RNA sequence: CUGGGGCGGUCGCCUCCUAAAAGGUAACGGAGGCGCCCAAAGGUUCCCUCAGAAUGGUUGGAAAUCAUUCGCAGAGUGUAAA
RNA sequence: AAGGGCCAUCGCUCAACGGAUAAAAGCUACCCCGGGGAUAACAGGCUUAUCUCCCCCAAGAGUCCACAUCGACGGGGAGGU
RNA sequence: GGGGCCUUAGCUCAGGGAGAGCGCCUGCUCACGCAGGAGGUCAGCGGUUCGAUCCCGCUAGGCUCCACCA
């Protein structure tokens, strides 16, 4: 996505703001990023810098995310030789994708300075660096690299800055001329003849079918600054460029700003990979469960003589003075009039032997209740799990951080008042949420009243929702519905009931085992980011 | 120290096992003279390497066990590469 | 099986069990009690044995008040070992008993079920005894 | 030296217990330290008095630095213990 | 004068720390002499931790029932294989 | 049983204010390489110190060496 072509739209639309843009402000909120709150047309604005590999790029987002506690070193040097500096001039670095700054700036002694800063964002090896205007020497680098890796430049302070070597590719018909057109899957080979390409640009502009029209217009648009800011996504992977979608079949959302296009499109992908090496474990222990009452159902078949030797034991009490010591059978009638043959202990008496069928009676008895006992918790344990995978579904970190305390309380695992988030509703209504168990837990109890409304599914699994006394109208009430069908068992399932009821009927009752009454039931289906 | 070893902690090559075929295969010399895993090593060594037709010659300043990552490069300096 | 969480000396020197207790020699937590005859220690299997004895006779029974705690450890030498060459390894822990001690106590319970359960801990305590109540 | 020898361990000095109310007193008995340090950590003159608690409270938090009453002494005494 | 003496002082974990030499590790079943029951292997003796045997309380097992037979946690003795 | 050494990421292992390589996840890149994050009781207990992987003691495990002459 983010191109040469993207860079140089970006390049005069940011100086359209920030000619001159006081540096007001310096921070570095995660690793690889770098907010400025910086002035600029008499105005504050952020600017964010990523050189994380596959997020890295430029934006001024609306979202100042978070200043972090600690001023990391990289963002300490840049308040050394930027603060209050002055944005003079940007430029594009020659359509690759990279980015300058020539910054003007007061040094300790109140004489003007002035200094360039470089934006590399190459993709895996990105890097942010500084360097002097005359000298060229750089001053700060983010990832500084050794000349072990025996490449052509280097980042390290002190030496003289150095530019990657830029190939031999004509960055703006010449490619009918250089290109023979036979070579086919020719979108590879325009990133062989042009220095700003995707190939996802390449494939879509390849796909207009002989074209060079084609690029010569798009050229000729993104030099006009003609394109549309849209987010493309194709059954998912959502992708995004200057230029709308050409072909393909997927969905698509536009933008007035690139760099809100940026912002609705470091962290986010390490949440993931504990989310789901979590995930993992809790399916493990929870199929393991399911196997387990498997194993116990599968083996209760073979035990389960207790009525027999119970009603055995009743007519031989009943038809104890026929009955010699001695004999090995018994021609009986049940108290409907069959007639049963009963076997016997030739040694015993017919007490001895009526006793030992209710002892047998017994000893059924208990193992069937020991079993039943233990399809009773393993039962308990994999609706917690269903219940809680449903969460983590529909799970957001805030919740996470609580969900992993939770198991490691239960033991599972090993090693405060946010509880709730929520969104907008109807009739400028507020419904507040949780993807934890126990969050949503808390909000149901301690932040809302007994005569106010729950809603949740009518179903298996999903999440607990409500607003702050949940009594708006019907449009709330069918709001609450997506809410709920979005955050289920299953997601995206557009025959999903969701059941509401009054919180006064709300069962606190493993945890979560909530049950619910005073409730009624609607068909509903699940809903996009409107439900928000 | 030897040369497997010093390979290894100075992270010019990633795996010990490595470093002990390629100069079974004496695609390396010290000096220039053919060496073996085995080799010995000391500060001010002059190492030449091939890595297929890639060519290096290095210069050794110091060696160690515990080396982490970033100090590991610190043990020696590139001097040249050819192919 | 008690013990001291914490000790200065793991190793002692043993002692001499001469005359009779400073203290503890009458029952004033509890009712019903017992008491020494004789000088001997006493270990944290024999106060627990006694012990579980007791609760297991009464099922119930009011309170117990042992009168006791085996601090002093008590050392034995590994296995067909020689003499010499140091101080053996200490192996549990011990109370030092004097006559005239009492050594547990009971409140809540009758004067019948009281002498029983110190009759049947006295079974499993070495030494002589007698049955004692509060003045 | 050695509760036979060997192997192990130790070999000189200081402090405590054992040690039996002078002193002294053994064991391959129990616990620990030394092979120094300070040119001010010495001398002298003059000065004053600690540890904790609560309690106050912008930072600062359990826990700074601050202020109050309580406070033979719970602190300190270059170092191990007496 | 060399050199020595007197005074002051330096040089040793000579640490096995009253230090045998400035200077030193092992095998002997191929072995030898002098002595020892002052000191070990067998047996005897004292002890009896251990071992064997006997016993006490008795929960509990024993369908019920402590003691038909077993006997937990614990306790006390005998014998001298 | 005695003496010594060791017990640190999932494995192998370096090291008085947590590291490497290997293996997992990720992008770059069929198959490797290359850049990030995760995973840490520094075996356990106790002690010293302001402060413990680190210094001290005890305990558990592993390994190595010894366990002999009659």
């Amino acid at each position: 996505s983010f191109d040469g072509m993207f860079t140089y739209g970006m390049t005069h639309e940011l100086n359209e703001k920030i000619m001159g843009g006081r540096i007001t402000k310096i921070h570095q909120p995660y690793k690889h990023d770098v907010i400025f709150h910086i002035r600029a047309k008499g105005k504050n604005q952020k600017l964010l810098l990523s050189a994380h590999p596959s997020y890295s790029r430029v934006h001024i987002t609306a979202q100042a995310y978070e200043n972090p506690s600690e001023p990391p070193m990289f963002c300490m040097l840049l308040r050394k030789h930027i603060e209050g500096g002055f944005i003079e001039k940007i430029e594009q670095a020659g359509l690759a994708a990279i980015m300058i700054f020539h910054i003007k700036s007061r040094n300790e002694i109140g004489d003007e300075t002035v200094r360039k800063l470089y934006v590399e964002i190459m993709g895996r090896h990105s890097n942010i660096i500084l360097t002097d205007a005359a000298e060229n020497v750089i001053i700060d680098g983010l990832k500084h690299l050794s000349p072990s890796m025996n490449s052509y430049r280097t980042v390290l302070p002190g030496q003289d800055y150095k530019l990657p070597p830029a190939q031999d590719k004509i960055s703006p018909d010449d490619i009918l001329r250089h290109l023979s057109f036979q070579e086919g899957r020719l979108d590879k080979q325009i990133v062989d003849h042009f220095s700003g390409v995707s190939p996802l640009f390449a494939k879509e502009a390849v796909h207009r079918a002989t074209l060079p029209k084609a690029l010569l217009a798009l050229f000729a648009e993104v030099k006009e600054h003609r394109f549309i800011p849209n987010i493309t996504t194709v059954n998912g992977k959502e992708y995004f460029y200057l230029l709308e979608l050409t072909h393909l079949k997927g969905e698509a959302r536009r933008f007035d700003s690139l760099s809100e296009l940026l912002d609705r499109f470091a962290e986010r992908d390490r949440v993931k990979q504990q989310a789901q090496d979590l995930e993992r474990f809790v399916v493990n222990e929870r199929k393991k469960n399911a196997n387990k009452i498997k194993k116990l159902e599968k083996t209760l078949e073979y035990s389960e003589n207790a009525k027999e030797f119970q009603l055995y034991g009743e007519l031989l009490t009943a038809n104890l003075y026929m009955l010699k010591k001695g004999d090995k059978q018994a021609e009986v009638i049940n108290y409907e009039s069959p007639t049963i043959t009963i076997p016997l202990n030739p040694n015993k008496t017919p007490s001895e032997n009526a006793q030992a069928y209710f002892t047998k009676y017994q000893k059924a008895k208990n193992s069937v209740a020991v079993v039943e006992e233990q399809i009773r918790l393993a039962q308990e344990e994999i609706e917690y799990f269903d219940q809680l995978i449903q969460q983590l579904s529909s799970a957001s970190p805030r919740d996470i951080s609580e969900i992993r305390e939770e198991l490691v309380e239960g033991k599972y695992l090993r090693p405060h008042n946010p509880v709730l988030e929520t969104y907008e509703s109807t009739s400028g209504l507020t419904i507040l949420v949780g993807k934890n168990n126990r969050q949503n837990e808390y909000l149901t109890t301690r932040v809302a009243a007994r005569d106010d409304i729950w809603l949740h599914t009518k179903d298996i699994p999903g999440s607990h929702v409500v607003i702050r006394s949940s009594e708006p109208d019907e449009q709330t009430i069918m709001e609450a519905a997506t809410i709920a069908a979005y955050f289920s068992k299953a997601k995206d399932s557009s025959s999903v009931p969701v059941d509401y009821t009054k919180i006064r009927h709300v069962k606190k009752p493993k945890p979560g085992f909530v049950t619910y009454d005073s409730q009624h039931t609607v068909f509903v289906t699940p809903d996009a980011d409107t439900v928000i | 120290m030897r040369l497997d070893k010093f390979l290894k902690v100075s992270r010019l090559i990633k795996r010990r096992t490595l470093a002990k075929e390629v100069a079974d295969q004496g695609r390396i010399s010290i000096n220039g003279n053919q060496a073996k895993a085995s080799s010995d090593v000391k500060p001010g060594d002059e190492l030449t390497v091939r890595f297929g037709q890639k060519l290096v010659t290095v210069q050794v300043n110091e060696l160690k066990d515990t080396t982490k990552k970033e100090e590991a490069a610190n043990m020696y300096t590139i001097l040249k590469e050819e192919k | 099986m008690l013990l001291p969480k914490r000790v200065k000396y793991r190793r002692e020197h043993r002692g001499k069990m001469r005359g009779r207790a400073k203290g503890g020699t009458e029952v004033h937590f509890g009712e019903f009690g017992i008491q020494a005859l004789e000088a001997s220690w006493i270990t944290n299997r024999q106060i627990e044995a006694a012990r579980i004895a007791m609760t297991r006779y009464m099922k119930r029974g009011g309170k117990v008040w042992i009168k006791i705690f085996p601090s002093k450890p008590y050392t034995a030498k590994p296995l067909e070992v020689r003499m010499g060459s140091g101080k053996g390894a200490p192996e549990g822990w011990v109370a030092v008993v004097k006559p005239g001690k009492v050594l547990f106590e009971i409140s809540g319970v009758s004067e019948e079920v009281a002498r029983e359960a110190l009759r049947l801990a006295s079974h499993k305590l070495p030494i002589k005894t007698k049955f004692v109540k509060r003045e």
